[PDB]
């Protein structure tokens, strides 16, 4: 009667924390999280905007 | 007395320089703390 918690399958887990892949840079188990994006880096006006490379880990 | 005076002046100069260096060493942390708290707040906002 619930959407079962995606604790089991890693694919299901990532889907849940990504909201079926909706979340880009965040993962959450909390349904009441206010979605925010990472703040604009202070050097963006100084160094420009770099393409964020996902960490290899 | 002259030898004592000259040695004392040299020692005074060396001690003054050492005290200056010690005060400089003992008086970057703020910047690192600010950076850490900024990183933490950016991480919180992105995760949220």
């Amino acid at each position: 009667f619930s959407f079962g918690d995606p604790c089991g399958d890693r694919f299901e887990r990532d889907t849940r924390v990504s909201l079926f892949g909706a979340l880009v840079h965040s993962r959450t188990y909390d349904m009441d999280v206010r979605l925010g994006l990472p703040p604009v880096p202070d050097n963006a006006d100084l160094s420009g905007l770099a393409i964020k490379v996902p960490p290899s880990v | 007395i002259v030898n004592l005076q000259v040695e004392m002046i040299k020692q005074f100069h060396m001690q003054l320089n050492e005290m200056h260096s010690l005060l400089e060493r003992y008086s970057e942390g703020l910047v690192a703390e600010i950076e850490r708290l900024r990183e933490e707040n950016k991480r919180l906002r992105a995760h949220f």
